[PDB]
C-alpha cells in the first residue's frame, strides 16, 4: 500500500496528515542481454553489455544520430545515453528505469487509512507504462490506473477528487492544488486553494470611511 | 470601562486558545530529539566494514587488516559527527536570528509603542506583555484594530471668506448637509473652528474644495 | 529574493541508479538517506511558507473598481490588466527579465513546483496594490477603509512631516512627476538590475550542475560505473570499490544538501526582510531612513518577480 510505503518510509506506523516523498520499495526483476548473443528486448527495464558499456536501462529507439565512427553516446553526468550495438547498428536511446517521486497525500492515519498518490512530473496518460503497473499488486493497480484520475502541473494525482469550490489549504500539493479529508462518505477531495474573500473597497472622490468604534484585541506571537 | 472589557475578554479568549498553536517551540524540540535519534541510528551503519560493532572486528581480524576496517568506521562516524555538528550550527544560526528578532520585539514592542506596522500584531499597537515559554517567549500583543466603518462625504478644504482651510490633525467629513471636522481613526464630529483648521492660501489652487462657514469663538465674545 | 527552486533528491536513483547491489550496500549506510531528504523536505517546506509569509499579508482579496482615477496618479503601468496569467506590464517586464532539467531528472534530481503559482502571487500582489490605493495604511490595521488618494497622499504628506497644503497646490505637479518616475522605471526595466533574482537562478542550477558532474568521478575508484567494476573485480573486493563510490557520492551529496541549507537560511533571511518591507512600507508609511527608499518614505507598491518581490518605493 502507497500508505504502508509511506510507513516504511517514516519508519513509524502511526502516519500524520500530510504528503510524505516515499522511496521506491516496490521491485522490479530485470533481464540480462548480452550482445557483442542475446535476443534484444525494447521498453522494459533491462540489465545490458551492449560492447562492454555495462549498465540497466529501458531501451527505447532514439531520433539522435550518431557520425559512423560513434559507438555510444555519452550523457551530461558520464553516464551512458545512447548506444549503437554492433550486431545491428541502430542507435538505441537509454532511458532509464522510470520512476517518477511517489508522494503519499495523507490524512491521519488515526483519521482514515485511504491515500492519494501524487506522481511527480509524468503524465496520467502514461502513468501505468512509467512505473510499470503490470508488474505490481493489484493494490498499486488500483492507484495507478481507474477513476478519480486528476492532473496538476505537479504531476498526476489519482485517488483525490478535484472539487471546483476552493477551500483553505490543507495538504499542499503544489500549483495551488491541496487536498483534504472532507465530506463529499467522507473522502480525500483535491481543490485550488482559496486566496480569500473577494472584496471591493468602495473608492469615490468624495467618500471615506470612518471607525465609530473599536476593538482591544490581544494576539499571540510565539518565538 | 469599555477598553477593560473587552481586553478581559480578549485575554480570555487567549487562554481558551492555549487551553484546547505552540508549533515552533515543539519542532525545535523535535528536531533536536530527531537530530539525536538519528545519530544514535547511524551507529549501527557498517559503512563497509564487516560489522557496525568495534569488537568483533578487533577479536575477528589480524592487527593489520583491522587497522583498514576501524578506520573505514572512524572517517564513517566522524562524517556522521560532522553532519550532525553542521546541522547544529545552521540550526542554532537559525535560533540566533530568531532570537535576535524575539529581542528587537522586547525593545521595541514590550518597552515601548511601536509605529511599525504588523511587528508587533495585527492592528494599531498599543503595548505588548512577554511571557515565558520552554526555549521560547511568547508575546501578547494588545493592538487597537478600529470597527463600526461609517461612510461619509469628505472634502480636502473648506472655502470661507474666500480662503482655503485645511485641518491641523484630522479630516472634513459631512453628514448629509452638514460638514464637521473629525480625527481619523474614531469618529468624534467637531464644528469646523478656526482652532480646529489652518487657513492657507485661496480656494483656486485646491482641487475639490467645497464652500461651509468656518465657526470663529471670537465673534461671540465680542458680542458678550 | 522570497523563494528558492525546491529541489529533492532520491538516493538509490542518485548514487546508484538502477543497480540492485548498490541500493542493498546503501541501505547499510541507512539513516544516512533519510537526514538528507528530512533536510531538503524541510528546505522546501521552508520556502513555500517564505512565500506565504512575503505575499498572503492580507486576509480578503482587494480589486480596483472598475474606472482608475485616482488622484491624478497613473496607476495603469502597475495594475494588472484583464487581456492576459493576470500580470501588470512592470510585472510582465520582472518576469521577462529573469529566464538540462531532463538530465537531473534522470539522475534522480527533481524540482518541486511551488505551492503559490505565479498567477495566485500576482493575484496576492493586486489585493495588496489594490488596498494600497483604495485605502490607504487601513487596511493593514483591519477591515479596508475607503479614502481619496488626495487625502491619503497628504496622510503620508503629514507622516513626513509636510504640511497639507504643499500637496493641494501641487498635486499636477506631484501627481506629473510620479507619472514620469514611473515612465522611468519602466525605461530602466525595458531597456536594461534584477541581479539578485538571477544569482539565485544561477546558484541553484550551478550547484545542480555540480552534483550531475559529481557522478562522472572515480573517487580513486577504478571505474566511476558501478556495473563496470563489478565485472572487472572479484565481489568481495568489488564491494570495497562500490563502498568507496558510495561515500564519495554520499559525501558529495552532504555538501549539495549543505550548500542548499545555507542557502536557504540565507533566502530565509531575506524573504523575512521581504515581508518586513511588506508590512512597514506597503501596508502604512516606515519613519525608519532607507528602509523604503532613499527620500522621506512616502509609499511603496509590490510587484511580482520571478522567486522574488519587487518594491516599488514613492
Ligand atoms: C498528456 O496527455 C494528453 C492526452 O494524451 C496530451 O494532450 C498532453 O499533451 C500530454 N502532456 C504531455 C506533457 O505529454
Ligand atoms: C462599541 O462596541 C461595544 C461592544 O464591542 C458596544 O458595547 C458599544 O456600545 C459600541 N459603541 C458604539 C458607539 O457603537
Ligand atoms: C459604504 O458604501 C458602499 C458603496 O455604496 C457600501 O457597499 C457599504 O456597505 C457602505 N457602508 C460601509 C460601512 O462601508
Ligand atoms: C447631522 O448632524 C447634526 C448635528 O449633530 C444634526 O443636527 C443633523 O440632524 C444631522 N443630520 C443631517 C441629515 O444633517
Ligand atoms: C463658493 O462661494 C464663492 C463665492 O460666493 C463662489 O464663487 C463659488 O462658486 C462657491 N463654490 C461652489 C462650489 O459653488
Ligand atoms: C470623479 O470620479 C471619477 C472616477 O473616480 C473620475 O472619472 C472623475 O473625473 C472624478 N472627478 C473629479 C475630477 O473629481
Ligand atoms: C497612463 O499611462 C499609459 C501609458 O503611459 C496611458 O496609455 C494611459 O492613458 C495613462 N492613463 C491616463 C488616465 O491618462
Amino acid at each position: 500500500d502507497p500508505l504502508s510505503e509511506t510507513k516504511c518510509t517514516l519508519k513509524s506506523f502511526t502516519v500524520e496528515k500530510g504528503i510524505y516523498q516515499t522511496s521506491n520499495f516496490r521491485v522490479q526483476p530485470t533481464e540480462s542481454i548480452v550482445r557483442f548473443s542475446t535476443n534484444l528486448v525494447k521498453n522494459k527495464c533491462v540489465n545490458f553489455n551492449f560492447n562492454g558499456l555495462k549498465g540497466t536501462g529501458v531501451l527505447t529507439e532514439s531520433n539522435k544520430k550518431f557520425l559512423p565512427f560513434q559507438q555510444f553516446g555519452r550523457d551530461i553526468a558520464d553516464t551512458t545515453d545512447a548506444v549503437r550495438d554492433p550486431q545491428t547498428l541502430e542507435i538505441l536511446d537509454i532511458t532509464p528505469c522510470s520512476f517518477g517521486g511517489v508522494s503519499v497525500i495523507t490524512p491521519g492515519t488515526n483519521t482514515s487509512n485511504q491515500v492519494a498518490v501524487l506522481y511527480q512530473g509524468v503524465n496520467c496518460t502514461e502513468v501505468p507504462v512509467a512505473i510499470h503497473a503490470d508488474q505490481l499488486t493489484p493494490t498499486w493497480r488500483v492507484y495507478s490506473t481507474g477513476s478519480n484520475v486528476f492532473q496538476t502541473r505537479a504531476g498526476c494525482l489519482i485517488g483525490a477528487e478535484y472539487v471546483n469550490n476552493s477551500y483553505e489549504c490543507d495538504i499542499p500539493i503544489g500549483a495551488g492544488i491541496c487536498a483534504s479529508y472532507q465530506t463529499q462518505s467522507q473522502s480525500i477531495i483535491a481543490y485550488t486553494m482559496s486566496l480569500g474573500a473577494e472584496n471591493s473597497v468602495a473608492y469615490s472622490n468624495n467618500s471615506i470611511a470612518i471607525p465609530t468604534n473599536f476593538t482591544i484585541s490581544v494576539t499571540t506571537e510565539i518565538l | 470601562k469599555l477598553i477593560a472589557n473587552q481586553f478581559n475578554s480578549a485575554i480570555g479568549k487567549i487562554q481558551d486558545s492555549l487551553s484546547s498553536a505552540l508549533g515552533k517551540l515543539q519542532d525545535v524540540v523535535n528536531h533536536n530529539a530527531q537530530a539525536l535519534n538519528t545519530l544514535v541510528k547511524q551507529l549501527s551503519s557498517k559503512f563497509g566494514a564487516i560489522s557496525s560493532v568495534l569488537n568483533d572486528i578487533f577479536s575477528r581480524l589480524d592487527p593489520p587488516e583491522a587497522e583498514v576496517q576501524i578506520d573505514r568506521l572512524i572517517t564513517g562516524r566522524l562524517q556522521s559527527l560532522q553532519t550532525y555538528v553542521t546541522q547544529q550550527l545552521i540550526r542554532a544560526a537559525e535560533i540566533r536570528a530568531s532570537a535576535n528578532l524575539a529581542a528587537t520585539k522586547m525593545s521595541e514592542c514590550v518597552l515601548g509603542q511601536s509605529k511599525r506596522v504588523d511587528f508587533c500584531g495585527k492592528g494599531y499597537h498599543l503595548m505588548s506583555f512577554p511571557q515565558s515559554a520552554p526555549h521560547g517567549v511568547v508575546f501578547l500583543h494588545v493592538t487597537y484594530v478600529p470597527a463600526q466603518e461609517k461612510n461619509f462625504t469628505t472634502a480636502p478644504a473648506i472655502c470661507h471668506d474666500g480662503k482655503a482651510h485645511f485641518p491641523r490633525e484630522g479630516v472634513f467629513v459631512s453628514n448629509g448637509t452638514h460638514w464637521f471636522v473629525t480625527q481619523r481613526n474614531f469618529y468624534e464630529p467637531q464644528i469646523i473652528t478656526t482652532d480646529n483648521t489652518f487657513v492657507s492660501g485661496n480656494c483656486d489652487v485646491v482641487i475639490g474644495i467645497v464652500n461651509n462657514t468656518v465657526y470663529d469663538p471670537l465673534q461671540p465674545e465680542l458680542d458678550s | 529574493p522570497v523563494s528558492m527552486t525546491k529541489t529533492s533528491v532520491d538516493c538509490t536513483m542518485y548514487i546508484c541508479g538502477d543497480s540492485t547491489e548498490c541500493s542493498n550496500l546503501l541501505l547499510q549506510y541507512g539513516s544516512f538517506c533519510t537526514q538528507l531528504k528530512r533536510a531538503l523536505t524541510g528546505i522546501a517546506v521552508e520556502q513555500d511558507k517564505n512565500t506565504q509569509e512575503v505575499f498572503a499579508q492580507v486576509k480578503q482579496i482587494y480589486k480596483t473598481p472598475p474606472i482608475k482615477y485616482f488622484g491624478g496618479f497613473n496607476f495603469s503601468q502597475i495594475l494588472p490588466d484583464p487581456s492576459k496569467s493576470k500580470r501588470s506590464f512592470i510585472e510582465d517586464l520582472l518576469f521577462n527579465k529573469v529566464t538540462l532539467i531532463c538530465a537531473q531528472k534522470f539522475k534522480g534530481l527533481t524540482v518541486l513546483p511551488p505551492l503559490l503559482t505565479d498567477e495566485m502571487i500576482a493575484q496576492y500582489t493586486s489585493a495588496l496594490l489594490a488596498g494600497t490605493i483604495t485605502s490607504g495604511w487601513t487596511f493593514g490595521a483591519g477591515a479596508a477603509l475607503q479614502i481619496p488618494f488626495a487625502m491619503q497622499m497628504a496622510y503620508r504628506f503629514n507622516g513626513i512631516g509636510v504640511t497639507q497644503n504643499v500637496l493641494y497646490e501641487n498635486q499636477k505637479l506631484i501627481a506629473n512627476q510620479f507619472n514620469s518616475a514611473i515612465g522611468k522605471i519602466q525605461d530602466s526595466l525595458s531597456s536594461t538590475a534584477l541581479g539578485k533574482l538571477q544569482d539565485v537562478v544561477n546558484h541553484n542550477a550551478q550547484a545542480l550542475n555540480t552534483l550531475v558532474k559529481q557522478l562522472s568521478s572515480k573517487f580513486g575508484a577504478i571505474s566511476s560505473v558501478l556495473n563496470d567494476i563489478f565485472s572487472r573485480l572479484d565481489p568481495p573486493e568489488a564491494e570495497v570499490q562500490i563502498d568507496r563510490l558510495i561515500t564519495g557520492r554520499l559525501q558529495s551529496l552532504q555538501t549539495y544538501v549543505t550548500q542548499q541549507l545555507i542557502r536557504a537560511a540565507e533566502i530565509r533571511a531575506s524573504a523575512n526582510l521581504a515581508a518586513t518591507k511588506m508590512s512597514e512600507c506597503v501596508l502604512g508609511q516606515s519613519k525608519r531612513v532607507d528602509f523604503c527608499g532613499k527620500g522621506y518614505h512616502l509609499m511603496s507598491f509590490p510587484q511580482s518577480a520571478p522567486h522574488g518581490v519587487v518594491f516599488l518605493h514613492v
